[PDB]
RNA sequence: GGCAGCCAACGUGUUGGCUGGGUAGGGGAGCGUCCUGCAUCCGGUGAAGCCGCCGAGUGAUCGAGUGGUGGAGGGUGUGGG
RNA sequence: AAGUCCAAGAGUGCGGCAGUGAGACGGCGGGGGAUAAGCUCCGUGCGUCGAGAGGGAAACAGCCCAGAUCGCCGGCUAAG
RNA sequence: GCCGUAGACGGUGAGAGCCCGGUACGUGAAAACCCGACGUCUGUCUUGAUGGUGUUCCCGAGUAGCAGCGGGCCCGUGGAAUCUGCUGUGAAUCUGCCGGGACCACCCGGUAAGCCUGAAUACUUCCCAGUGACCGAUAGCGGAUUAGUACCGUGAGGGAAUGGUGAAAAGUACCCCGGGAGGGGAGUGAAAGAGUACCUGAAACCGUGCGCUUACAAUCCGUCAGAGCCCUCGACGUGUCGUGGGGUGAUGGCGUGCCUUUUGAAGAAUGAGCCUGCGAGUCAGGGACAUGUCGCGAGGUUAACCCGGGUGGGGUAGCCGCAGCGAAAGCGAGUCUGAAUAGGGCGUAUCCACACAAGAGUGUGUGGUGUAGUGGUGUGUUCUGGACCCGAAGCGGAGUG
């Protein structure tokens, strides 16, 4: 039997060039209203997955 | 390239064949040589050994008495690993040990093989095993006995010759095979390989072209 | 001679196996299990984190869709025409898959990387502003399919 | 290949029970009963390799203290005049003397009363 | 006085300096059992197994050292499971 | 700025494989309690037991001395 | 010495090509059946084909389509296409009708509501011939022995245990003790330490004989010192020492079983009467990650399948590597955001030298050196599978009372 990648990671993290693997960050969807400019200018784009979360996430991403 | 020149049953010498330097001198590769013959091996083998696991023997489908009270073991199946006639918790299974090794490895542990029996002078190139028409042990025991005073001998003869494989086939260390089915574990078996002329040029032409 | 019992594994090839609750010598009465717990006995998925929500569902998902109708390139650059062709001369799709430089039966469009110093006749589906460029610069056509 | 344990147990069986010869009641008869009092037996062997030393240097002493006080010096200040006048016999020949050599004892005796200080409560 | 681990020095393996309690656990190297490819050796002038003696190795253990009993198969090297 | 430096077998980064996530007592600083508990909750480049044998405390995990590679029928000491 | 188209495998008093059944290789069918071939026989065409020109009729009906409620499709009702069940409603015959993922237009494809069809594929109750880095009597089928038997249950149903004398019975004539059983002589046999309680004959357990020790003594049953007695190996005299070895041990010191599980157990916590057998990290997959090792190498490699009595030879379809950035259109050593040559994100393997700038942490440009993957296989984890082994109360389906 083949491995079956996870479906929530696969569509939550991708990966660079390299191998870095990216995500997306939170507290953007609503209730944008009383959060500043600022604070939502740094909430968005990407950033490298934290070296805490990179083996299962790779494991997800792979099997 | 080394020469190898070809004898009759008669004993007179036909005339001489090139062993391309490609097919016949490369160096010898233990590790790639030892890799192959026990994939061959593992190949041969057949796994027909089996066991029953305690899902597939025979009753035991009942709990043989209460869970307390009775003063002893807690058991749920009178066909548990445990029980005598019990099932095997970890036996064999039928399986497949046959393993894929690369086109290149084998040809390159063939190489291998024959170049050694080449640098040993271990190669000898024959017309015919004996003259045609008819079988004969005696004959074709006579003429190998001039040829190599080694034990075990590989003839490489064609498909169509049945006089030489019927006439060397019964003689004790003697292993007959076909140009096309070639293989380390029988080369490396033999202590001499003793080819048919039109055998040893079927082989090269097939190698080379 | 060599012979079938002169055959031995590359130094360092096998290594031997670690069997496991044999004797309190090696790995005993656990097998590298601890004490008690769940994972004294079975697994733990690797989904789970414990009762929380899970890393990859407090996370937004990644934005956008997939096109399945794009148009997808195998790209070859200047500077591998500039080493696979010395003598120039005409490079179409066959001979770029013959030595090599891009797979059999796809797209092919040329990218500007390296640089280009030969005579060189090119035809290819498609090409970047920069390699046409570097190809005419060297007196060569950049012929479009 | 289905193994049989056979030859493989009794190796190891045989071998302890033979250890265990001379034993009292089921430590010498019962392989695991054996086994048990092999490892005790081990680790009280290996305890009294160590503590035995002390012992027989005990004994040295005790014997050597009985007869410097049958030469009218006791131990303390005997130990002290050797170690004074650079005798370097040790307590085992010491006592070997003492028991074997009763003159040859009382000379070191009063080699040391004569190396021992004039007065031994002195600060010096 | 004997052994082992790490490192250094000099050389085609010796010397030296430090170090060597250990559960969960990680790493390295090994003994014994069976079945096998190949090569060798022993066996009704007595194999295996079992019971002893006399010994051996740092350990699992060993005795192509020897007696008894027994009556037909084993050992060794190098690989495979 | 030095020290240790044929070692701490030190720090830092990445990766393979973990176990742990019930602690205890003793010394100091505290909370709760009656400034009780062999009580309970914290702090501590504090210790020991856990996972630590040997000597002393009569016996006596956690106190004092001291960290067991092996042998010796050698010597000097620690707490006592 | 001989045969060998025969040296496969078994038996025969111990390892047999030449003793036997056989083996290689050839021969054999009255009858029955199964295959083919040629015929009688049957059918069909021959009152028959062709290439052309312009109009009416026909081309599968309670059907398609639509609506309601469902099923199944990657698609869980979603914008829901295609297929399909029940209930209603219900069309046209070719400028017709159906499909091209709601729908509409255009182009494209096809011609529903009639029916038959081999091969490639799946399986083995049964029959024949073979094979095993499968088991060898607590194993292997439950069943090598009376086996679905004995036994258990009202019933559905559950369900065992029990192989080996010897080469040949040559299975102990006869005598003695004994009511017999059993034995002692005598015989058979190479062996009766093979006597139908029978190959080998281990441990627990139970005796008999011999040596040392033990009835003033508080013993996790040992360990370290150790008198005495006894037995051996040597040298020497009449019994006394040694580089000795063994067996017992009067007496002295020290000394709180094993395992689990615990802060902590000799614990008065748990498990174990004893011995001998058996009883727990295994396997599958081009699976995932990492690390060895081997082949090739900017390439590596085949899957199904085809041909070989084999492990061999072919097979380019695919997969991985070779360019990245972006939601995407797209652009591309750059790209995205952005009005921005204005910053930032990601990327251009990595290093070296040289210039230009800056000391807001260094950047930007020219040169070189140049980029390492992939396929087998060992090991450690991991995924899907009963997945290291054992254990519930209970839940479903069909039956028996």
């Amino acid at each position: 039997p083949k491995a079956k990648t996870h479906s929530g990671a696969s569509k939550r993290f991708r990966r660079t060039g390299t191998g870095k693997i990216v995500r997306q960050k939170a507290n953007r969807r609503h209730l944008l209203e009383h959060k500043p400019t600022k604070r939502t200018r740094r909430l968005d784009g990407r950033t490298t997955v934290s070296a805490a979360d990179n083996s299962r996430i790779n494991k997800l991403l792979n099997g | 390239t080394l020469k190898v020149d070809v004898k009759t049953p008669a004993g007179k010498t036909d005339g001489s064949v090139e062993l391309p330097a490609e097919l016949f001198d490369v160096e010898p590769n233990i590790a790639l040589m030892h890799q192959v013959v026990t994939a061959q091996l593992a190949a041969k083998r057949q796994g027909t050994h089996s066991t029953k696991t305690r899902g597939e023997v025979s009753g035991g489908g009942k709990k043989p008495y209460r869970q307390k009270g009775t003063g002893r073991a807690r058991q749920g199946s009178t066909r548990a690993p445990q029980f005598t006639g019990g099932g095997t918790v970890h036996g064999p299974k039928p399986r497949d040990y046959s393993q894929r090794t690369p086109k290149k490895m084998i040809a390159a542990a063939l190489r291998g093989a024959l170049s050694d029996r080449a640098r040993n002078d271990r190669i000898h190139a024959v017309t015919e095993l004996v003259e045609g028409q008819t079988p004969s042990t005696k004959s074709a025991k006579t003429f190998l006995g001039t040829l190599t005073e080694n034990k075990k001998v590989l003839v490489v003869i064609g498909r169509t010759d049945e006089v030489g494989a019927k006439s060397v086939r019964n003689l004790p260390g003697v292993h007959v095979i076909s140009p096309d089915q070639l293989n380390t574990y029988d080369v490396l078996n033999a202590d001499d390989v003793v080819f048919s002329v039109e055998a040893l040029n079927a082989y090269i032409s097939a190698n080379s072209k | 001679v060599i012979k079938l019992h002169d055959l031995k594994p590359a130094p360092g090839e096998k290594k031997a196996k670690t069997r496991v609750g044999r004797g309190e010598g090696s790995k005993g009465k656990t097998a590298g299990r601890g004490t008690k717990g769940t994972k004294a006995r079975k697994n733990v998925p690797v989904m789970f984190e414990g009762g929380q929500m899970p890393i990859h569902m407090r996370l937004p998902k990644l934005k956008g869709f997939k096109n399945r109708f794009r148009t997808e390139y195998q790209v070859v650059n200047v500077g591998d025409i500039n080493k696979a062709f010395p003598q120039g001369g005409t490079v179409g799709v066959d001979e770029l898959v013959a030595k090599g430089l891009v797979r059999k039966n796809s797209l092919v469009k040329v990218l500007g990387d390296g640089k280009l110093t030969v005579k060189v006749d090119v035809t290819a589906n498609k090409f970047s502003g920069s390699a046409r460029e570097a190809i005419t610069a060297a007196g060569g056509s950049a012929t479009e399919l | 290949a289905r193994v049989k344990r056979a030859l493989n147990a009794q190796k190891k069986r045989r071998t302890v029970l033979k250890a265990s010869k001379g034993y009292r009641g089921q430590r010498s008869r019962l392989y695991r009963k054996a086994k048990e009092q092999q490892l005790h037996s081990l680790t009280y062997a290996y305890r009294d390799r160590r503590a035995r030393k002390g012992e027989f240097r005990k004994l040295w002493i005790s014997r050597i203290n009985a007869a410097a006080r049958a030469n009218d010096i006791t131990y303390n200040r005997l130990i002290q005049g050797l170690k004074a006048a650079g005798v370097e016999v040790d307590r085992k020949n010491l006592a070997e003397l003492a028991v074997s050599d009763p003159a040859a004892f009382t000379a070191l005796v009063d080699v040391a009363r004569a190396a021992l200080p004039e007065d031994v409560n002195a600060p010096s």
